[PDB]
């Protein structure tokens, strides 16, 4: 969907330690949102394991039941890299799949 | 930088933390804010968590068995209650929670009647367990020059007040009466037989003057106590039949500013040691004395007040009225109110 | 996905995490997980099983530091109860440290390096507080070699570049890089990779950042 | 720290193990690590002094590059010419927007070393000008460390009187009280009644009227015997005519004091005065603790002391009968 | 001879955490476009 966080204010200048700031939130509707703020500080010393949206895709990808970029050996193998099973009342069927990861 | 009075400030926990208390709470004229205290627990350690009141400073966030937390007041406060409270077996911190208080907050008539009650009621329903009920109660009246035959009268009919309010609950405990200054004057003593004729120490009461302190008008606050301490002392041979399952009750006016005799404090720890008080870690014994300390002197140091003071969970022990007026309403808001005295989920002695 | 709001802690403050459950749509879904906190050790310390049921697939959780803790790389692992095969696991810092005042960043003008390359590895250092405002102060930096899991530190190429209008430069003399290894042959050192170790420190000696490029 | 017992019970097996985490007494260290620093200061032949600072590094190398982070005693700065001396040394360098600052702000200075030998101490030395006069002033403190390492360092502080430029504190064990302040009270007429509220103050515990039977003097604290004649106020101290009580006073105030043997003083101090667990206690002669001369019997005939003397007798008596009013 | 602020008079800073708003909200108000829009006031630390 769409997730922004801008600020409220109308620009001008620099807060002030100990100042009240608008939040402005554009989200989707229906949807919680779960702030947190961090000083970067803290990402001097250490900025590994943060949550990123590339990160997200990153193992929804790496967990496609297709390994072959595309096309295969023969037709039962076309469906098997690409994550289909054809079995037809004539004897075409596609190849046995016992692994659940990927072969190598 | 600063909260003016009717201001209003609101509480809110962060995620997996639960808020007990109020969540929104005002300040008042009486420079307090309305409510109790504002806490965010998540609830994993073995005792609640002590919270930081407001103005205090906690220092330390384990909070698990024999841990301890300690507490800071800012600059210019007082610090009432306790400065250090340990977790004892059973899921609950030793001492009472830390209050920082000013120079002009004081307490309202119903706020000293309301916390003295629920803090010396619920030390008397024990008590029955149970003639002369097995209670002592030490009335020890400040005469030093310091305070004033004004406020001085004043605290005589408040304690007059204060008898026959415990004998509309029907029990006849033991009481003595002593008025200090320079030297202690023991006027009842609770080995007499008229201690616990309730009538007889009142008039007791009424025969004291202000005038009877005046020639050698000091304060020496220790030798009042320790004078307290001869009454519940014992030759020994006796060890009395029937010595620890006696609650003590001391109750003394004072502006808290001693100059002779040094640090009271010392005698209520030899009181301590001679009722048997916290030197068993399987029986404390806490419920077998109570220490109510009022302010009535001009000036009233509330450092000192609140050391003699007894620190008990969820109690008050120190109290510090407007004027005198309103510490006699104290005690006549109690005579005509009938608490409700019930002993549900009580345990007798303990075949 | 566990998120944690902090990447490093303190030994006595409290670890805030929350755990999502959504199914293999990334939709919020309510399923029982078990949650485990492994110390630098690997080993569980504590274990719990919660239910994202009625809460929208956020479950806010929540550990709290010991004082007297083994400083390291922990790690949080969770995973469904119907798949104890299937752990997801992020990792926390725990360690004692205090926040600096700025940041150091080290970024070469090339983000590899030519063998023939006369010119050498040239290195930006640009350092400002954590508020924007650029840093004034001095800068050192070293670089070295590092193998298969190795690190060959270079004590020679070791530079002190003043830091000046919030920002320095320095250079790797190709001379310098060649001289560090025993090998003459310069077509060894292809595959390997080089890090580089930059420190700087305020005119005031208040403040002392370390950063690093390695790879 | 108790003896615990464990029981186990059904069928299975694993591991028990107990450790106890301590604060153990090794010291031993004397820490300072690789770094051997020695910090001193002397008079130059506004005041201006010499600032000698040595350097050793324990290892069998030569250490590379070091840092040398001093703090200049309120009041003074480093001279600009032997500033630019040891600039253009060989190992040495000073950052350029630290040599233009003047006598305005340079409270702070970093020197660069390039190494230091693990054989002898390099030291090096630059003259330090007093702008501004102020008393008491603070002591200084030069550190040295490594640009890889900054945990393992030394840091010598440095001060023209306090030696090895300590603060005075009196310690005991492990208990620490900061001496910082004022001798003691005060000294214009000290009047009857001037006494009489001085000592009936709230914080006041004890007064005495003791005579100085020994004094044993050291280094950091002065031991004070006294000899209480007579208990004006019993303070919390439960202590009875004829014992002695060992006061403690910091040395600068030793020459404001000059107590003499065999002598009377009237003094009271505060509650908060005590040092020691009992009965072994030590009063202290803090910034307000009272010391007044008491003229001995036969000297109170003097057309001097009689006026004195008169004061101090109405005082003892309006102490011991009515004790303090209010 | 004297001026500035009181040095009695001068709220000191003190709160400065690592993290916090860690809290949560809700998007309920009229959506435009499929777009929610909330606006918070929160306080800075110090
Ligand atoms: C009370 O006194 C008796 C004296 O014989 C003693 O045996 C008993 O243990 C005491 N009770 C308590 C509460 O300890
Ligand atoms: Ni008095």
């Amino acid at each position: 969907g769409s997730l922004v966080v801008k600020s409220g204010q109308s620009e001008d200048r620099q807060p002030v330690p100990g100042q009240q700031m608008t939040l402005k939130i554009e989200g989707d509707h229906g949807a919680r949102v779960v702030l947190v703020a961090v000083d970067k500080g803290v990402f001097v010393l250490n900025k590994k394991n943060k949550l990123t949206q590339s990160k997200i895709w990153d193992v929804v990808e790496k967990a496609d039941i297709g390994c072959t970029p595309g096309s295969g050996k023969d037709y039962a193998g076309v469906f098997s890299d690409a994550g289909l099973t054809f079995t037809s009342s004539s004897g075409q069927q596609t190849a046995q799949r016992a692994e659940l990861q990927c072969p190598q | 930088p600063y909260y003016n009075v009717s201001d209003e400030i609101s509480f809110h926990c962060y995620d997996g933390y639960t808020l007990r208390g109020s969540a929104n709470r005002t300040c008042q004229v009486n420079g307090r804010w309305s409510g109790q205290t504002a806490i965010c627990d998540n609830g994993a350690g073995y005792c609640s968590n002590p919270g930081i009141p407001i103005g205090t400073r906690k220092v330390g966030s384990q909070y698990r068995l024999e841990d301890s937390v300690t507490y800071h007041c800012s600059r210019g406060l007082t610090l009432r209650g306790s400065q250090r409270r340990t977790c004892q077996e059973g899921g609950s911190w030793s001492g009472t929670e830390p209050s920082c208080q000013d120079s002009f907050m004081y307490d309202t008539p119903q706020e000293v009647a309301e916390a003295f009650l629920s803090s010396l009621t619920e030390t008397i329903e024990g008590v029955d367990a149970e003639p002369s009920g097995s209670m002592n109660i030490y009335l020890v009246l400040d005469g030093s020059g310091s305070i004033g035959a004004s406020d001085f009268t004043g605290a005589k009919k408040c304690l007059v007040n204060l008898i026959e309010k415990v004998a509309s609950y029907g029990v006849k405990p033991r009481y003595g009466l002593v008025t200090y200054a320079t030297y202690p004057k023991i006027w009842v003593k609770v080995s007499e037989a008229d201690s616990s004729n309730a009538d007889w120490v009142t008039k007791q009461l009424n025969e004291i003057n202000y005038e009877d302190h005046k020639l050698k008008s000091g304060t020496n606050t220790k030798k009042a106590l320790q004078a307290v301490y001869s009454m519940m002392s014992w030759p020994d041979d006796v060890p009395p039949e029937g010595w620890n399952r006696t609650r003590h009750v001391i109750i003394l006016m004072t502006d808290g500013l001693h100059n002779m005799g040094g640090d009271p404090i010392t005698v209520i720890d030899e009181i301590r040691d001679l009722l048997y008080i916290g030197k068993d870690r399987k029986n404390p014994r806490e419920d077998y004395l109570d220490v109510y300390v009022f302010g009535v002197g001009p000036l009233v140091n509330q450092v000192n007040i609140n050391a003699l003071a007894s620190k008990k969970d969820n109690e008050q022990h120190v109290f510090k009225v407007k004027d005198m007026e309103n510490l006699e309403d104290v005690f006549y808001q109690m005579i005509d109110e009938s608490q409700s005295l019930s002993l549900c989920g009580m345990v007798w002695e303990h075949d | 996905f566990i998120q944690t709001d902090k990447t490093i802690y303190t030994p006595g403050s409290t670890v805030l995490y929350r755990i999502f459950t959504v199914n293999h749509k990334l939709l919020p879904v309510g399923r029982t997980v078990m949650v485990n906190i492994e110390n630098p050790e690997g080993i569980p310390v504590k274990q719990d099983s919660l239910s994202s049921q009625n809460q929208l697939g956020v479950l806010p959780l929540s550990w709290d530091i010991p004082e007297l803790v083994n400083m390291g790389q922990w790690k949080i692992r969770a995973y469904y109860e119907n798949s104890p095969q299937q752990v997801f696991s992020t990792e926390f810092e725990v360690k004692e440290y205090v926040l600096p005042s700025f940041e150091v960043i080290v970024e070469p003008t090339e983000k590899f390096y030519y063998i023939y390359n006369e010119k050498g590895l040239e290195v930006t250092i640009t350092a400002r507080f954590l508020y924007g405002k650029k840093v004034e102060g001095t800068a050192f930096v070293i670089f070295g070699i590092q193998d298969g899991e190795q690190r060959i530190s270079l004590p020679e190429s070791l530079k002190r570049i003043p830091i000046e209008d919030g920002s320095g430069e320095v250079v790797l003399s190709r001379k310098v890089l060649l001289d560090g290894v025993q090998n003459p042959r310069a077509e060894d050192l292809v595959g390997k990779s080089l890090y580089v170790s930059a420190t700087v420190i305020l005119h005031s000696g208040s403040d002392m950042v370390q950063a690093e490029r390695s790879g | 720290n108790e003896g615990f017992t464990v029981t186990a019970e059904g069928k299975g097996q694993g591991t028990l193990s107990v450790v106890t985490m301590y604060h153990a007494k090794a010291k031993d260290q004397l820490t300072c690590n690789k770094f051997d620093l020695k910090v001193t200061i002397k008079p130059a032949p506004k005041n201006t002094m010499i600032l000698e600072i040595c350097t050793r590094y324990r290892g069998d190398q030569d250490a590379t590059m070091s840092i040398l982070d001093i703090s200049m005693m309120t009041g003074f700065a480093p001279d600009t010419d032997d500033l630019k001396q040891l600039a253009n040394g060989v190992d040495r360098y000073i950052s350029k927007y630290e040599l233009d600052k003047a006598f305005s702000d340079r409270n702070t200075l970093i020197i660069y070393l390039d190494k230091v030998s693990h054989s002898e101490d390099d030291c090096l030395a630059f003259k330090v000008h007093q702008y501004f006069n102020v008393e008491l002033i603070q002591p200084g403190a030069v550190k040295v460390y490594a640009y890889y390492n900054l945990e393992e360092s030394c840091t010598r502080f440095y001060h023209p009187e306090k030696e090895d430029g300590k603060l005075n504190k009196l310690c005991r064990d492990e208990l620490c009280r900061c001496a910082e302040e004022n001798c003691f009270i005060q000294k214009d007429k000290v009047t009857l009644e001037e006494r009489l509220d001085k000592a009936c103050e709230p914080g006041v515990d004890y007064v005495y009227k003791t005579r100085l039977v020994k004094v044993q003097l050291s280094n950091d604290f002065d031991e004070y015997i006294m000899a209480i004649e007579q208990t004006i106020k019993s303070g919390s101290d439960e202590v009875q005519v004829g014992q002695q009580r060992t006061f403690i006073s910091p040395i600068k105030c030793r020459e404001a004091l000059k107590l003499e043997e065999k002598k009377h003083y009237l003094m009271w101090g505060l509650s908060s005065d005590f040092w020691g667990e009992k009965p072994n206690l030590s009063y202290i002669i803090g910034k307000d603790t009272w010391v007044e001369h008491w003229p001995e019997e036969d000297e109170c005939q003097d057309e001097e002391n009689q006026k004195q003397c008169q004061d101090l007798g109405a005082f003892t008596e309006s102490m011991v009968v009515f004790g303090c009013p209010n | 001879d004297e001026d500035i602020i009181a040095e009695e008079n001068i709220v000191s800073r003190s709160e400065f955490p690592e993290s916090w708003l860690w809290n949560v909200e809700d998007l309920k108000e009229p959506p435009k476009n499929g777009i929610s829009t909330k606006l918070m006031n929160i306080f800075l630390k110090d």
